[PDB]
């Protein structure tokens, strides 16, 4: 299904691999795609998230505070969590109800609230940003680009 | 699809 992902899209899972790395970690979580998503930095889920006040770093402090890094960066390719599995098999079911036949970045967000219970859904929730809070912001700025 | 990046 990633041949359904937009280019920008593929460069947010492909840069929460290398977030995991950077932090010693050896899975791909719920908390890796969210900072991906900001880190990103130009599509409507990093404005989406920027036009709710949550920073790279605000997640960054959450993400030490609630997982720590590990020991040694790994080589190779690192796994999916289940969590992060779900995430990106609810961004299909976002896109398509939405009117997308591609998944881009906002879908992938929409996904990972849709999950709403793991690492990322923390780090959400502790910074002020509840779940529903956070689809109707997003549905907010898609509504404005229908202008 | 769905294991890693980007399969």
């Amino acid at each position: 299904m990633f041949e359904r992902f937009t280019d920008r899209a593929r460069r947010v899972v492909v840069l929460a691999q290398e977030e995991a790395r950077m932090l010693n970690h050896n899975y791909i979580g719920t908390e890796h795609i969210l900072l991906g998503l900001i880190h990103e930095g130009e599509g409507v889920a990093a404005k989406s998230l920027e036009s709710l006040g949550i920073s790279l770093e605000g997640v960054r402090s959450q993400v030490e505070e609630i997982i720590g890094q590990g020991q040694q960066a790994p080589s190779g390719h690192i796994p999916y969590t289940p969590r992060a599995k779900k995430v990106l098999e609810l961004s299909l079911r976002e896109a398509l109800q939405l009117g997308h036949n591609y998944i881009g970045t906002e879908h992938i967000l929409l996904g990972l609230i849709r999950e709403g219970e793991g690492v990322a859904a923390q780090v959400l929730v502790k910074l002020g940003a509840e779940l529903t809070r956070v689809r109707q912001q997003v549905i907010q700025l898609l509504s404005g680009y229908l202008e | 699809w769905l294991a890693f990046v980007l399969v």
